[PDB]
Parts: structure tokens; sequence; C-alpha cells
RNA sequence: AUUCCGGUUGAUCCUGCCGGAGGCCACUGCUAUGGGGGUCCGACUAAGCCAUGCGAGUCAUGGGGCGCGCGCGCGCACCGGCGGACGGCUCAGUAACACGUCGGUAACCUACCCUCGGGAGGGGGAUAACCCCGGGAAACUGGGGCUAAUCCCCCAUAGGCCUGAGGUACUGGAAGGUCCUCAGGCCGAAAGGGGCAUGCCCGCCCGAGGAUGGGCCGGCGGCCGAUUAGGUAGUUGGUGGGGUAACGGCCCACCAAGCCGAAGAUCGGUACGGGCCAUGAGAGUGGGAGCCCGGAGAUGGACACUGAGACACGGGUCCAGGCCCUACGGGGCGCAGCAGGCGCGAAACCUCCGCAAUGCGGGCAACCGCGACGGGGGGACCCCCAGUGCCGUGGCAGCCACGGCUUUUCCGGAGUGUAAAAAGCUCCGGGAAUAAGGGCUGGGCAAGGCCGGUGGCAGCCGCCGCGGUAAUACCGGCGGCCCGAGUGGUGGCCGCUAUUAUUGGGCCUAAAGCGUCCGUAGCCGGGCCCGUAAGUCCCUGGCGAAAUCCCACGGCUCAACCGUGGGGCUUGCUGG
């Protein structure tokens, strides 16, 4: 036989030159400041896997089936996409915008630590952002529900001083 | 084409009863022949290094073993390939520690801590019986050991009874028979590590082994093979089990 | 740099104490072995000899490193058990 | 995403094939900043040929001697013991009990290991090392003297094997088996050794069992060909024997004529088998080099010694086919081991460091050794995470100038890391500095109805089709679209394809009903009652190695990766 190779964690479109999809993805890329098409497809594949697991577990008989059901719902709650009182049928209503909202770049933007998504990406990559007690440099870390209230500037960082010029300019808006 | 016996073992080909990281290195310790089978035992090196944590390297473990500090069944064992198996006692006097080797509900071997008084007894299941020259009776036990008895008391022993013995000197105590109200602990199969009381035995023709029905400690019944049932008492276990 | 002992074990067979500790250094580089050893012994009342430091390990962003140390009673048992490379690395023996 | 689009006409509806659009593998054009993880890198053609160096030793607690230092301590070779039959490499041959799964051996062998029961009595001998002579180009090798042992032999006793007559104590489902008694015979043990000490440690022989590793047997399962139809002659069976560790036409003497086959034998072709892998919504189609289990082989072929185990990958003998040294007398070698070289080709790396980790051999141990293994070096192998700047004012229609900020990355330095290094990780200084291309631009199909040049020439073109003086289709420039450290070309597989159709296709006229009928095997078969329980359904026991696949939690910053647990997979077999 043959041994196993490692396979991509993202999928490509079936046709590369469809106007509707092109427009949609262009808008999303521009609005969320994504480097390339590959990122979008990664998040879309995450969502598709969630949806497929839901479809498979829906109305299936077995202790392992109910176990998997509860595990799925609790994992979604912990990721921050559904609330605590949610049912399996609520997964078929999720979008890729939810996953795109749950990432560190978008959150650093929403929380007013940056003025633009590009500035947020630069801060994250240069190492001025610390999650509860850890510096992280991957703008697609997908912050969890139990860490969104512990995001701030790193201890050793020019932006950690109230009287930094760029920090003043950033606070201007808020 | 292999022209002789094996002397090596790869980790991915090791038995499932062990607690071992399979994708870390390429080689494992190949156990030497000894008391128990390969699927029901494990070498001492792993007990000393990966289970209890008294060492980080095989050199240290081997020094510990060659200094005469680990006992099995009450005997000093220096071979790092020596296999340890079900119902065996591992004792360390420099720490007053005593463990019994048993299986889980998955089939993996764990160490259950016991007391210094119960650490002096080991139960042995009788697997076979023979006549030896001089008209003596030889009992062949489950760990592969043998015991001699006289012709006058041959009916007091059968091929599924249990004998408790003081382990370093190996003197017999408290024979336990196989009956319809005896307490048993299962060692192999799907119902491994369960315990209960015997209800019924069933025989079959032409080589097919016999079967035994057991009642759980709460009312549930199950079945297994009579060779996988280890008698430990009459109505109450005689050793500390998990 | 500050030190905080997380766990201690006694190995009665090899005759040693195994110490797991943390080292907090915020704004500073990774501390040397000399300083860590000096502080360790000064605090826990250990012989400066018969004490060997294994890895000091830094992490991605922590300003908090981890450490493992071994404290022996006699020096002969030490030289018998431990390999020569950590001894040369700590400075208790020459190459 | 369980999908469609272009092409037969002056126009239309069908059938039917070609092409586009997706993924994976190998080769290749242009281009290229960083880190991490992993089971990637002379498999496809030549299982073709090889210079040089290495890949298997160890024991002074088995023995005698020799040299060096104060009987003692260090070093060398020899005798002796264990090992060298594993590990490592390749895929030629093999269509077979070779492989897989379930079972059996009451028809067998097993050094190292475990348990129990028992023993170690009495004698002798040779010979390496060493000394005196050497021979020979080498490879190798003769004579004399002297000697020891855990070396070799003999005697004894125990013990092993065969047969016959009895007794019925044991196991098991069932005794050509084990136990007891008697008899007649064959073979026939042992190192009471070494060390410490005033008994302990390591060892030797016998017996009963186990374990480990094998040998043998059976049921079931698994490619294409009829322009391959009859095949087999120790072939099928029986009686009696021989041989084997063991059953057996395995072999022999005698007595018979049986065995396989259209449900496809025999013969030929191709091929290592599986766990698994690619693709697809699935049903399914194809592959099975890299990791694990098993098999086979060591230039081609055959045959033996020693050993528990070989018909022996770094041991032996002969033939064939190649090569090397030679004083010409004779001698030696075969990398499908690691590096490395030639050749064949479209097609594949350093003649590097270490036994620190995992393991194996030897050793009471301490420890020694290992091109296994680990670590780095080279490579557009696969996967994961990032970068080539950001902010503000103004302007133009994404880019310009002005001002400010940051340092992942880059340059340099100190620690930690490491067997030693290196990478990585913490910290310091400098500085927007140091880092985008490839293909396309008439329609399928997303983006120019701009400029110039050429002028059925040159060129383009998966397919349709452009080009003949006004070219949106050729070449260049300027713009624009797609992907993006990658992007294009050529071959192969899956899908597209309901163009192989069980699910799920067609046969009046588009390809397709034998000219008609009778009937053999096979497939399909009316209604009611009784029985059985082979198929069929439910429940429960023993199996279907691990890795790989799905889910959750945990540890390396997250992730890829690793660990714990629950399910699945193993197309199934078997007891009730």
């Amino acid at each position: 036989g043959d041994p196993k190779r490692q396979r991509k964690k993202y999928e490509t479109p079936s046709h590369p030159w469809i106007k509707e999809r092109l427009d949609r993805e262009r808008v999303l890329k521009r609005n969320y400041a994504l480097k390339n098409k590959k990122e979008l497809w990664r998040h879309e594949t995450q969502l598709k896997e969630f949806r497929r697991r839901a479809r498979r577990l829906l109305a299936a008989r077995g202790k392992q089936a109910e176990i998997e059901r509860q595990q799925l719902l609790q994992r979604l709650y912990r990721l921050g996409l559904l609330p605590a009182d949610a049912v399996l049928d609520d997964v078929l209503s999720l979008t890729v915008e939810d996953v795109l909202e749950r990432r560190l770049q978008t959150i650093v933007y929403r929380k007013g630590l940056a003025r633009t998504m590009k500035q947020a990406r630069q801060l994250i990559v240069h190492g001025h952002i610390e999650v509860n007690g850890q510096v992280i440099r991957s703008p697609g870390y997908l912050v969890l529900r139990e860490e969104e209230d512990t995001i701030t500037y790193a201890k050793g960082s020019p932006f950690a001083k109230e009287g930094h010029p760029e920090r003043m300019v950033i606070e201007q808006a808020k | 084409a292999r022209k002789g016996p094996k002397r090596h073992l790869k980790r991915l080909a090791a038995p499932t009863s062990w607690y071992i990281h399979r994708k870390a290195y390429k080689w494992a310790v190949r156990p030497s022949p000894g008391p128990h089978s390969m699927k029901t035992s494990i070498p001492l090196i792993y007990i000393v290094r990966d289970y209890l944590g008294y060492a980080k390297t095989a050199r240290e473990a081997r020094k510990i073993l060659n200094e005469g500090k680990i006992l099995v069944d009450g005997r000093v064992r220096k071979d790092y390939k020596f296999p340890v198996g079900i119902m065996d006692v591992v004792s360390i006097p420099e720490t007053g520690e005593h463990y019994r080797v048993l299986p889980n509900r998955i089939g993996k071997l764990i160490l259950h801590p016991i007391s210094e008084e119960e650490a002096k007894l080991k139960p042995f299941r009788i697997n076979n019986k023979r006549m030896v020259k001089g008209a003596k009776v030889q009992l062949n036990l489950h760990d592969g050991s043998n015991h001699l008895v006289s012709l006058a008391e041959k009916d007091a022993y059968k091929t599924s009874y249990t004998v408790i013995m003081q382990v370093p000197e190996r003197q017999i105590v408290k024979v336990l028979p196989f009956e319809v109200g005896a307490y048993v602990f299962v060692t192999q199969g799907k119902n491994v590590a369960r315990k209960g009381k015997i209800v019924e035995v069933r025989q079959f023709p032409m080589g097919w082994p016999d079967v035994v029905t057991i009642e759980d400690e709460n009312g549930e019944l199950f079945d297994t093979l009579k060779e996988y049932a280890f008698v430990i008492g009459k109505d109450k276990p005689e050793i500390s089990l998990p | 740099m500050e030190i905080k002992v997380t766990e201690i074990r006694e190995n009665k067979l090899l005759g040693r104490k195994e110490i797991y500790f943390d080292v907090l250094h915020e704004g500073e580089p990774t501390p040397s072995r000399e300083a860590v050893k000096g502080k360790l012994v000064a605090m826990l009342d250990l012989d400066p000899n018969t004490t060997v430091i294994q890895y000091i390990r830094s992490y991605f962003g922590s300003n908090v490193s981890k450490g493992y140390a071994k404290a022996y009673e006699t020096r002969e048992r030490m030289l018998y058990i431990e390999p020569e490379y950590i001894l040369v690395r700590d400075g208790l023996v020459q190459k």
C-alpha cells in the first residue's frame, strides 16, 4: 500500500471566473483586509465542516450520536458563534462573516485598539498585542469567548504608555 | 528471508496492553521469555522509568535494578527485560511501596497500591495437572510455575481452582474452588476487569471451550470464558482490588 | 530576576532532590546559570557543590522561563550517576 | 454545488462523439524573503559495473605467558566462551496454502529466560602462545622442543529410546499420550569451576512443564484471455515399508484405474501480497515504491561443513560470464549496506559529526562497540504560520509630495539552547530601510472595440476559428483581469460521462431483435394446510495488530504535530 500524506485544510472553487462569486469575495477581501483568496477559503471550509457534521448528526440514533451533538454545540459556544441555549438547527444559519468576525484582527479593530484593519495587522505582527498573558502574532487566531475581555497592549510596548503619539492619534476617534 | 529468531521490537508493533508512546522513537525493549505471555506482561524497565518516574534514562534504571532494590514476588530481579504480569507484586523497601499489577476496563496494565501485609500473598490459578515419576502430582499454574503435591490429596485440586501462597517461600494457603457462588475477577476479553459471582457453566462438543455466566455486583448478568475467570473468594474478595 | 519553586520530589534510590522552578525576568534576557545557582542555593540551603542545573528554557513570549535542578547528598554518588557533559556545562568539572 | 458550456443547418428539434472547466502524481520553462512540523529525495530505463574509506564485537570474576612501573598495578597478542542466522538493502522470480482471516498439530523442533525436583564421583591426553631453524614475490605456510584451562577423551552412576505382557492413578470433548509393576535389549551426563570471605555472588549436567521463535495441515476469500478444449502416467487411491524433528507418493515394491474440466480445466500474459492511497455526493473506478506485518533474493546455477537455529548479504566448493596483482611459479574480487564514481537515460543529495537519546550484542558489574539510530549539510518534496510597511494633510484619478510611527523580516552583539555546534527563544543598538512575479486580455471565460508595425507572408489555434492594406484574435507599447512566493507547459489516474447504466442507458426510421421453430444446463415460477429451521432477523460470547480516518480535551505562541479517551475501519469468520 501507500502511506498517508498531509492534505490541504482549504478548498478551491469549482470554476474560477464566475462574476457573482468574484464580486462577493472581492468585497469581503477589501472590507476585512485579507492578504489573498486562500484565507477566505480556509474560513469557508471551517464553516462547511461544521454544517456537514450538523447534517450528519441530525436525527440519528445512538449514544455516540448524542455525544457528538453535545460536543459540537459546546465547541460552538466556546468559540463564540452560538449562545448557551441553542439547538442543532441553528448551525445551518451561520455564515462566513461570523468566522471572519471572530478573528484577532477584526476584534482588535472593534475594540478600538486600532483605527484600521491594516494597522491592526501590523500591530499583531510586530508584537504589540497580548492575549490574557501571551503575545500572539497570527491575525487569524480565532479568539475564544473566554479571552475577548483580556486583550490589550503588551507590557513592553510603545503603545502601552498613555502619552504615546500614535496612541493619542488612535484614541482620537473613540 | 529470516534464518533465525528475532531480537528486536519496533514501537508500532508493540502490544496494546502497554502504556507507551509509539511515535516518539523507533525501538522498544523486546521482553525476554519468562513467566507470563507477551500480550499479558510488560518489562521492568518501563515500570521503573515511565510508570513510577524514579528515573529518566535506561542507564539510571539499569543501575537501580543492578543495585538490588526492586523485588518481584519477593525476589530480587536485575534483568531489565524481565516481564511482570497479572497478580504480581512489585515492592520497594527503601520507600515502603507495594503495588499489584492488574488490568483496566480497556485491557492495559496498571499498578494498584496495596499494604505490606497483603503484599506477602499471591493467588495462582491452576491451569493443568500431571503425574510425575514417583507417583507425584504436579500442578501447572497460570504464571507458568509448577508445584508438587502428594497422591493422597489429589482430589483437593482441580484445573480451575485458585491457591494462595506465601510468595518468597511458596507455601500453600486457602485453596478456593470453582463453584456456583464463587467470586471471580475477569482478566481478558471484552468484559475485562469486571467482577461478580458465578451462576452457570456450559460445556460444548469437539474442542470448543466452556462458558460461564456471572452476576454483577448490582444485578446485571454477563458471560465469558471459564479460562478468563479468576477465582478470588467465596463470597467476599481476598485481596484489595480497584 | 525572581525565582519561584513549583515542585519538589525526593528520589531515595538515586539519592537526590528533583526541583522544578520558574524564573520571572520581565524586560531582561534569559539569566545565566551562575546567578540561578547562587540564588537557588542561597534560598533552599543547598551545597553549591552537589547541585546541578539541567535546562533553563525560554518560551515564545513569556518573560517567564522554567528550570529543573538536581541536588545530591554526596559528591561521589553525583559523579557516579550524572554524565560528564552536564557537569562540564555547569562548571563543577573540567573537560 | 447530487451543476454545466462551445462545436453538424439557410434556420429548428434529436442522437452521438470531440473539447473546455476541478483534483492528485512524475518531468520540465520563468521566478523566488522567513520560520516550524513530517513516515519525501537513483522505485519507473541497467536485479548494469565499481576506485577509496567505514557498516560486529565483547569477556582479565575462563587459562598460560610477555612487556612496562612500585607479590601488586597498567598494556599487547594467543588459547577458550558467547555472538556474528537479528538489525540494514532491493522487488528479479512467483497466479501459489505465496498472502489475509478463522481453526488444528492427540503428527513436531527450540541455545539465551521462568518455576519446581534432583546431581557434580574417579582418571588421563594433546596443542596454540613461547624458544631454536626457516621456505615463499606475494597470498600463505613446514620441522623440532615446552606447556594450561570453563579445551578433548575414558570409567562409573543417574538418565534417554525400542519392544512385549499386565494395573487402570492424570489431563481432556476424545488417548498410538503421561503414571505404577515385570522382562529383553541399544545409546549414555556434568566445569564443584571462578570470585569475595570466615557462608554469599556468577556459573555446569539431568528431568517435568511453560514462555519466545519457528515447521506442517485444513475451511473460506481474492487479475485478463476461447483467434487457449480436452488434460494427467507417481498421475488418483490402497497394502506393506523406508526416510524425516514430524503426518504425508515425500520416496520405494506390489494391487487397481482412477483425478481435473463449458459453474472453463490445461496453456499462455501480466504481476511481490495485505493494512492502506487517489478520486468521486454516493453507488463506484483505478493504484498499491517510501511507514508496519508477511514473502523472496544477494553476478547466473548447483552442492555442502559448523552450529539451538543457515544450505549463510560483509564464511566454504565447482561451472558459466566479467575484472585485478604477478618476480609468470601462482594468487584474489563481484555496494540490490552508508558515502561516493561510471554508464542508461526526461528522471533523483555530503566520499560530514556522535554513541549524549531509543535499542542490540558481549560483560557479575563498571562499561565497549554499532554508516542501526540520532544530528546537521544540499534539494521549488508535502503541510502550517507570516512578510515585502502603517497613520495623518492635501491633490489627482490606486497613486504622488509633506510630516510622524513601528521593526516580524535585515545588519551586528550578550545569554539560554546543543554530546559539541547550528537553528530557534529572551534582551540591546541601527534603520522604511533589505524583499513580486507568472499566465491571460474574440467567444466558451474574468478583463481594451486604444497607439504603432506586418500584410493568406510571417505567425496564432485544446475546440470554434482569426490573418488576403483600416487586424478588438499575429508582434510591440500603454492600460486592465486571475492567482500570488508561486505561476505556466507535457504525459498518467479519477470525475466530467445515465459514453458500461445494480442504483441508472438503449435496439420501427439515428448503432443495435439471431430467417423460423424444438429443446439441454441455468435463471424465473399459481393458491391452501402441516412440519423443519438451511437462507433471513434479534440478543449475546471469542476474533478481525499498530499506525492511517471522525470527534472532544490537553502540551509545544495558536496551528500543522504530539498525548489521553470515545467511535469507526478491517468488505468478514466462528460458539450458543
